[PDB]
């Protein structure tokens, strides 16, 4: 489709929508051109939502206790407030982790205030203390705690900084107040924002005055990677072969020593720019730490990002990069070989959260297939201004799409692969269009490195050529 | 590496040598984890009896809750409907979390709004919010009628839902003969349970109240029928169908199975089936209404005896042999048709069934966990097979629950030993089941790690989970089962004599050890 | 969160603890401790509460949400250059004025300082 | 004692804790924290290290000398007015703007401005 199509397209969706919001949805919605760098020229983002159009964001809990504070697994993780929010993101995130859980490790445990009536008139200053005490006496290896506020805590004006302050010059324990209700951000963006700066002000500068750690010209902090489905670890491996050396990663299967060690480190790469910049930039101000952003989705990008990385050392570190890229030649050659025949030509339609949605363009590219349209929920003009290098022209973009948007361009495009979250699944699987989950995998992985090709090109097959899509029609219909 | 012919996923990849060396390196040199002794130490500390006297003197802390917020049942009771909107007044992550968690138990698609609430409105109210909501939800995907709820933002606030909508209505924003039936579900009173109760009773006032002079109590001939908080599709349909073969005239209010399983035919339907706004204004011509979940639709029955003057019979769940019979005869007694021979042969397989399973069943000990109509009705069925329910948890229940529950126990030799806790979550459960072992688990998907932490001990303490409740996430088409009813009881008595032959078997595989016991015929 | 009220009409600049995150938005502290910010309107459309706040830590800079309405009333004022709007917007760091009637105190040390006069001048 | 240095060459404002009445004079503070005041000369007689100090307590401020040398230094730059030197010279109170190397640090939370210029201009 030309660009001509594709603004009619726009406007016929848009012809529904009350005037005001239209005119706002207007601003959402552009069609590609790549000689564009100033994405603010053609989409805004980072914008509120429209109520009652049935958006696909979440909140700043989500951001910070989903994404970012949760992977940590030797700390216990309070959700201040409520059940509901604490019992609807427990372990609803597949950020892997190795430990005993229950008792060095609480990832996928749900420990919450459990506001009641009574809770929301008199306060919870008391019951945060009490619980806090509890805590500690109920589960002895804990490394820390992180007081996750729900929405309540902010309307209801409670003080936790005090709390926190108090119990951990008490129990000299590790008690970080995140201040990450709901309602403080338009979507999980601001929630990255606010545990980030938890983690700055709260953990990252215990070790300042610290130098019993014994630093190597090599060591590396793995930042803005979660470990979904083992992500990480594809990753970490692939960056101790060329001899260097993980210190930390954030904050998938992390630790809250890793994060005290990570400004111990020559560089900081980073794989999440939206969620972990802000964490990235503050380092690089205070220990001088530089930080780069690597991508390690599909066999070119990750080609690409070591070299990138070995370039940041010594003839050693690129030497020993060669090899690496030289032994897991075949490998990926092999996985292409078998697939791009079968996903030769398809064209896709990407909707998800604040990075993948440029990230995984390179895996599909190194299989045929042609992104005809991506968009995100909460990335910003940056995102954007990276994502416009990165699709062709005349490809469609959004930002903060709607269900009726993404509905009614979906069956006018008619893209033989979607790709977005767990709400859009069943409604594009309900049209005879296949789907992917890019969020959690789909309960498959790791996508990471060279190892996460093999898997990223199996699933791509095993949905888009599955035969479950041919039989929708009745034969007598 | 990766073979092209062998492609391993995150299990058993990680299992390779490399990734164990690279996990042990990192963990031996920056995770400064304590040491594996501490850790087993620590472990078996847990599972002593000591470490359970520290567990039930919690006050502030809750681990593992078993129970959700108020929305979430507002949410599910607004889709009951036809053509229903459900709209959730307050910020915009309560509505993705309902959606996401909807969509994992149930594998359909979930369509909720919300006013997008933030800073701006927790500083000067959310009315605009709701205008701009309401109108964008009505002229964008056009429902009949937008049932609108509230989170915790808009209680502690203090949004004033009446005010708002009629301020809405007179601005122009919606037509004032459009239906926007609302209701206060604070997420810090009750459970989810409670939030279908004022959501339903919301939805009767705002379409009851105004027009109760001309109904008479009998004038359709027909039963109002008020399921609750169903999560099984299958319980939707065994509750029509029973009283299909009866004959009786039925109007089952709030019925959600038609949007919760709509066909793959190439198209997506955002609304389907559910009941008519016709069948809510008819209700109070009613002969009596039935409440299926009678232990949280408490609201639900004040305002149908005070307003729609019907006289609610007092029922259990129809859960077991008892209380289906006893559902039955009510049933027959108020609109006066006789049960058919179809209902007394499925009772009677039901008994045969019982008859044919008991030596397997009888002195099984269970742990429990769930709502309370639900819980309660489990272990009345347990106790009619002679099972022995050791530990009763319901995290969303009152004293009088208990005290029913503990009538109930008392009035059959097998509630000896059980024991009813409200106000416990699933680590004092986990606690409960390794002092005291139970046979087997009956509980959501939340139990597995429990299960996990009894096979970490040991193989012989390793207490195995039946998946009977809400939510079920690890396991797929279950909501399409059933429990109430006959053909309820006969899928629960067919899972766990299966799930009991199923553990023997496991226990008895080891060949020249424990094999002997290895009966083809069991 | 320690915050310091700096005015003309103040014979001393105060010190002020407050608790961070509140419903109350840096007016309720005000009055609470009698400092005297002009606030003339219930809805947040004028710009008489306006206030100059200079984050004093510089490293403990709290991100925040510049709402439609607040950079609005803000521009409207002339107190919203370009570049403090883009990095409000991009970066989700705070302008150097603000509303103390939409300005939600975070856990930070903050030097408010304004004039006794309504927005605009 | 609480001292936020703030500059437009520093990228963010300072916080520091420090002792008071230590013979360093707020110059030996900001070269221990890196805080670059452009102090030139070791007798006291020429104004670059001048900087406004803002006494951010307000009810806490506390007495002090006026040294005639730093007086005489401030009227050469032009920073000190007659009524801030009256002030000085009758009640005791500082004036606004000092001399960083002459500048004994007192039990109060202060906020120290300098433009990375000499006092004169
Ligand atoms: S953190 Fe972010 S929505 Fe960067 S909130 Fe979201 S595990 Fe997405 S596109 Mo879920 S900015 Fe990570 C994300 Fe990307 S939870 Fe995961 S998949 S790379
Ligand atoms: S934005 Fe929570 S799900 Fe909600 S009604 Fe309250 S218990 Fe239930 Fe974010 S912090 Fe949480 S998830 Fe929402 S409430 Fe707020
Ligand atoms: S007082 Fe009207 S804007 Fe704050
Ligand atoms: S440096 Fe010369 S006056 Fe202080
Ligand atoms: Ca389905």
């Amino acid at each position: 489709m030309s660009r001509e199509e594709v603004e009619s397209l726009i406007q016929e969706v848009l012809e529904v929508y009350p005037e005001k919001a239209r005119k706002d949805r207007n601003k959402h919605l552009a069609v590609n051109d790549p000689a564009v760098t100033q994405s603010k020229k053609c989409i805004i983002s980072n914008k509120k939502s429209q109520p009652g159009l049935m958006t696909i964001r979440g909140c700043a809990y989500a951001g910070s206790k989903g994404v970012v504070w949760g992977p940590i697994k030797d700390m216990i993780h309070i959700s201040h407030g409520p059940v509901g929010c604490g019992q609807y993101s427990r372990a609803g995130r597949r950020n892997y982790y190795i430990g005993t859980t229950g008792v060095n490790a609480f990832v996928t445990m749900n420990f919450t205030s459990d506001f009641q009536e009574k809770d929301i008139v008199f306060g919870g200053d008391k019951k945060l203390a009490k619980l806090i005490d509890e805590v500690e006496t109920l589960f002895p290896l804990n490394k820390g705690i992180s007081v996750q506020s729900e929405c309540p805590i902010g309307l209801i004006g409670d003080d936790i900084e005090s709390v926190s302050k108090v119990k951990g010059a008490e129990l000299s324990k590790t008690i970080v107040p995140v201040r990450c209700e709901g309602f403080r951000g338009v979507s999980q963006s601001l929630g990255h924002h606010i545990a980030n700066d938890a983690v700055r002000d709260w953990v990252l500068g215990k070790r300042d005055e610290d130098t019993t750690f014994a630093s190597t010209p090599y060591d590396v902090a793995i930042i803005g990677d979660y470990n979904i489905g083992g992500d990480a670890w594809s990753s970490r491996i692939l960056l101790e072969e060329m001899g260097l050396r993980c210190v930390a990663q954030w904050s998938g299967d992390g630790s809250i020593s890793e994060i005290e060690l990570t400004p111990k480190v020559k560089l900081n790469l980073v794989h999440c720019y939206r969620s972990m910049n802000y964490i990235s930039r503050h380092m690089e101000e205070k220990y001088g730490i530089p930080w780069m952003e690597y991508n390690f989705f599909g066999p070119t990008k990750t080609i690409e990002s070591l070299r990138a990385i070995a370039a940041k050392f010594d003839e050693s570190i690129q030497k020993k990069c060669e090899e690496v890229i030289a032994k897991y030649k075949p490998e990926w050659e092999a996985v292409v070989a078998k697939y791009r025949p079968r996903l030769e030509g398809k064209r896709v339609m990407l909707y998800i959260g604040g990075l993948r949605p440029r990230h995984v363009i390179g895996a599909y590219e190194d299989l045929g297939m042609e992104v005809v349209g991506t968009g995100y929920e909460f990335a910003h003009n940056d995102d954007y201004d990276r994502t416009m290098k990165e699709m062709g022209d005349s490809t469609l973009l959004y930002d903060d799409v709607t269900g009726y948007e993404f509905e009614e361009f979906v069956k006018r495009i008619k893209p033989d692969l979607i790709g977005s979250g767990i709400k859009e699944k069943f409604i594009f699987q309900k049209m005879g269009i296949p789907f992917r989950e890019m969020h959690s995998w789909d309960y498959s992985g790791p996508y990471h490195g060279f190892d996460g090709f093999a898997i990223f090109a199996r699933d791509m097959d095993m949905t888009l050529n599955n035969p479950c899509w041919k039989k929708l029609q009745a034969p007598w219909e | 590496s990766q073979q092209v012919d062998k492609i391993k996923a995150s299990y058993p990849l990680f299992l390779d040598q490399d990734y164990k060396d690279m996990l042990a390196k990192k963990r031996d040199g920056f995770e400064e984890k304590y040491p594996q002794d501490k850790i087993d130490e620590v472990f078996q500390w847990t599972t002593t009896k000591e470490y359970q006297e520290l567990n039930f003197q919690r006050e502030a802390l809750t681990v593992n809750p078993a129970k959700a917020c108020q929305p979430l049942g507002a949410v599910l009771c607004a889709l009951g409907f036809e053509k229903t909107m459900p709209y959730v007044h307050g910020s915009q992550g309560c509505v993705a979390y309902f959606r996401s968690y909807f969509n994992r138990h149930f594998r359909e698609p979930v369509s909720c709004v919300s006013d997008s609430m933030t800073e701006d409105a927790a500083v000067f109210g959310g009315q605009q919010n709701m205008k701009d909501g309401l109108q964008n939800c009505k002229a964008t995907y056009k429902p009949d009628m937008i049932a609108v709820s509230t989170t915790c933002m808009a209680e502690v606030i203090g949004d004033d839902l009446n005010a708002f909508i009629n301020n809405s209505k007179k601005e122009g924003f919606i037509p004032d003969e459009f239906p926007v039936p609302f209701a206060h579900t604070p997420s810090f009173v009750g459970s989810h349970v409670t939030g279908w109760d004022n959501m339903f009773e919301g939805i009767a006032r705002y379409f009851t109240l105004k027009s109760m002079d001309d109904k008479v109590v009998g004038s359709n001939k027909k039963i109002n029928i008020v399921p609750g908080f169903e999560t099984y599709l299958g319980n939707f349909r065994v509750i029509k169908r029973m009283l299909s073969e009866m004959g009786v005239g039925y109007s089952l209010l709030s019925d959600p199975e038609e949007v919760l399983d709509t066909p793959a035919d190439g198209q997506f339907r955002m609304y389907a089936g559910g009941t008519t706004q016709e069948e809510m204004k008819d209700a109070p011509n009613a002969l009596n209404t039935v409440l299926l979940q009678p232990w949280h639709l408490e609201k639900t029955k004040k305002f149908v005896e005070g307003t729609w003057k019907h006289e609610v019979p007092k029922l259990n769940i129809p859960m077991g042999l008892d209380w289906t019979d006893e559902f039955l005869m009510k049933v027959s007694e108020i609109s006066g048709q006789p049960i058919p021979a179809s209902l007394t042969k499925e009772r009677g397989r039901l008994v045969d069934m019982m008859t044919d399973s008991h030596t397997w069943l009888h002195g099984k000990r269970f742990a429990l966990w769930g709502d309370p109509d639900f819980v309660m009705g489990l272990v009345k069925f347990l106790l009619e097979l002679g099972c022995e329910p050791v530990h009763i948890l319901c995290h969303n229940g009152n004293k009088r629950w208990k005290k029913a529950v503990d009538a109930i126990l008392a009035a059959s030799p097998y509630g000896k030993n059980a024991t009813v806790y409200i106000g416990k979550d699933l680590w004092h459960l986990r606690s409960l089941v390794f002092t005291d072992k139970p046979d087997f688990m009956i509980g959501n998907s939340y139990g597995k790690f429990i299960q996990r932490d009894t096979l970490h001990k040991g193989k012989e303490f390793e207490v195995p989970l039946i998946r009977i409740g809400f939510p079920i996430f690890d396991r797929h088409h279950l909501h399409r089962s059933t429990t109430l009813g006959y053909e309820g009881a006969m899928q629960i008595l067919t899972t766990l004599v299966n799930s009991i032959l199923e553990r023997l078997d496991e226990e008895t595989r080891g060949m020249q050890a424990t094999d002997y016991n290895h009966d083809l015929v069991r | 969160a320690t915050i310091y009220f700096s005015s003309p009409l103040m014979p001393h600049n105060k010190k002020v603890q407050a608790v961070a995150g509140k419903r109350s938005t840096l007016l309720g502290v005000a009055q609470e401790n009698g400092v005297k910010i002009p606030f003339e309107c219930q809805d947040g459309n004028c710009g008489s509460c306006l206030v100059k706040i200079t984050h004093l830590d510089g490293e403990r800079i709290k991100g925040m949400l510049l709402t439609d309405k607040e950079r609005n009333v803000l521009k409207s004022v002339g107190k919203l250059p370009k570049s403090e709007e883009e990095r409000a917007a991009v970066r989700d760091l705070p302008p150097t004025y603000r509303l103390a009637c939409q300005t939600i105190v975070t856990d930070e040390d903050l030097l408010v300082e304004f004039t006794g006069e309504p927005g605009g001048a």
